């Protein structure tokens, strides 16, 4: 009931107050707990989200990327956050297919390095919107997990629209799997490995870098590893391994500023839980 | 054109219906038309956003 923020101001502060709003409605409508919430919110809760998309395209630059400022120069990692969003609110309010593939379509002619590597030339002012990927190490793999994954939540979307989106998925896809027996941070492998989910002994390495085999927690900022066991919470669900399942989502119910990230995640974790299970 | 016409039976159940899951289904089926400059889509957009406005869905 304080998921419900009025968007508002530039390209990454819209998003801010935006994210809370459209993953609150989503869970509302996965979980159907309306009645409970309130069944008369949903509809101011719907304005909202539609005032936050319209306050967005206006920082939508010619090329169908994204940022703070239409001056700004244009960044990897918010440009594929609006469009998860975005990707998520095609069944809340009324989505221009064309922003979204526009936006996909940039994201992979011209930050798609030539081994399916996504970059991030122009970072976003607010580092602490971005959850764990803020955490310098291991960039490429947890940046181009991020993408990917927006990608994967956007394949429906435009599936029928973009040419690369299918060369650029599995070209992604392979760099995370070339190189995920290779990972020291839990966060880097359960982002990625919700990435790679959607797509042996990856597999096994996925489940024993969980701490107590319920957490992907890493030694810092516990709202990292909410988001952590986020993704890969969803990431069992791909795989209908319902059988470890209970205990994450047991420990993430026993689990602003800086909670862009984790907000997002893991009700969205605790959504398609509800939803698969 | 197919896609209009989906979003057509789509948003004709949400009319009638009248709930969370329809206005759901009734809202990507619009989305997922990907002409925008298509008339049967403003149109098509119009009565769903009528009935959110004076009902309260579910």
């Amino acid at each position: 009931k304080h998921l419900i923020v009025t968007p508002s101001g530039a390209g990454e502060q819209n998003m801010i107050g935006m994210t809370p709003t459209v993953i609150a409605v989503h869970y509302l409508d996965e979980t159907e707990q309306w009645e409970k919430f309130g069944l008369e919110k949903r509809q101011g809760a719907l304005e909202l989200i539609k005032k936050g998309y319209t306050q967005q395209l206006a920082f939508r630059q010619p090329s169908s990327a994204f940022a703070a400022f239409v001056k700004r120069a244009p960044s990897t990692w918010l440009t594929a956050y609006v469009v998860k969003v975005f990707s998520l609110a095609v069944n809340l309010i009324a989505i221009d297919s064309q922003v979204l593939c526009g936006a996909v379509k940039w994201l992979i002619l011209e930050k798609q390095k030539p081994d399916g590597v996504f970059q991030e030339d122009a970072p976003v002012i607010h580092q602490e919107m971005i959850g764990g990927l803020r955490n310098n190490n291991e960039k490429d793999m947890a940046l181009t997990a991020f993408v990917l994954i927006s990608l994967q939540e956007a394949k429906d979307i435009c599936e029928e629209q973009v040419n690369s989106l299918p060369g650029s998925i599995t070209k992604a896809g392979d760099f995370l799997e070339a190189n995920y027996m290779n990972l020291q941070r839990s966060y880097t492998v359960a982002i990625a490995g919700y990435a790679l989910a959607q797509m042996g002994p990856l597999l096994n390495k996925f489940l024993t870098t969980a701490k107590d085999k319920n957490r992907w927690e890493d030694p810092g900022k516990q709202l990292y590893n909410v988001e952590a066991t986020s993704y890969a919470l969803l990431a069992l669900l791909q795989l209908k391994d319902f059988d470890f399942v209970p205990p994450v989502v047991r420990w993430l119910n026993e689990q602003g500023y800086g909670s862009t990230q984790a907000t997002f995640m893991v009700f969205q974790a605790l959504a398609q839980y509800q939803k698969d299970a | 054109n197919k896609k209009v016409v989906d979003a057509q039976k789509a948003v004709e159940l949400f009319k009638r219906t009248r709930t969370v899951a329809t206005h759901r289904k009734a809202q990507r089926a619009v989305n997922l038309i990907h002409f925008q400059h298509s008339y049967e889509k403003k149109k098509l957009q119009r009565q769903i956003d009528l009935v959110l406005k004076y009902n309260t869905l579910k």
